[PDB]
């Protein structure tokens, strides 16, 4: 996951 | 009371999912809020917009709550529901379209959308003193290192940084249309  | 009613639902929002995500697991609520990540998704229109409300970790809720709750509550006081509804849903809808050009739909989190923030009520302090929306001198500093920690990845869980970029261009490109009145 990339966390915004 | 600081919070608006658009200010409030959407730290709401972000409270149940995020309750959402230690019961069920991250996993379970990606599978139905992420951006479509498969074809038959594509028609499923709230998932333009839901990987805004997914928090993947404790400081990650927390900071971008505590973003939202000031710029957020701000734009919503001095400039109305509307116009924090609409920062909002194109700033979640472009940074969550570059995220995923970059790097795939598995993103989530509300920082898009308080870049689209902080730049937007930077920049309309600095072209209309009038709103009066502005960014104080010693919070620029705390948004300047918060987009730094971003980029060099500072933090320890990576970074969606198309989300990123996306968000803070959306909120420059709003306050410049708006400050260009009268």
């Amino acid at each position: 996951v990339r966390m915004a | 009371e600081r919070a608006g009613p658009v200010t409030w639902v959407m730290m709401i929002a972000c409270v149940v999912v995020f309750i959402a995500m230690q019961i069920l697991g991250d996993q379970e609520v990606m599978l139905w809020l992420a951006w479509p990540f498969d074809p038959t998704l594509k028609f499923e229109f709230w998932r333009y917009f839901t990987h805004a409300l997914m928090h993947f970790s404790l400081m990650h809720i927390l900071f971008n709550l505590l973003w939202w709750w000031y710029l957020g509550g701000a734009v919503e006081k001095r400039l109305g529901s509307g116009k924090l509804i609409v920062i909002t849903l194109i700033s979640a809808l472009l940074s969550g379209y570059v995220q995923q050009k970059f790097s795939g739909p598995w993103f989530g989190g509300l920082s898009g959308v308080v870049y689209a923030l902080m730049g937007y009520v930077w920049l309309r302090g600095e072209r209309d003193p009038q709103s009066g929306i502005y960014l104080q001198r010693g919070l620029i500093i705390f948004a300047l290192i918060w987009i730094v920690a971003g980029w060099f990845d500072l933090f320890g869980m990576s970074m969606a940084n198309g989300a990123h970029i996306a968000g803070l261009a959306v909120g420059l490109a709003m306050a410049f249309v708006d400050s260009l009145n009268a």
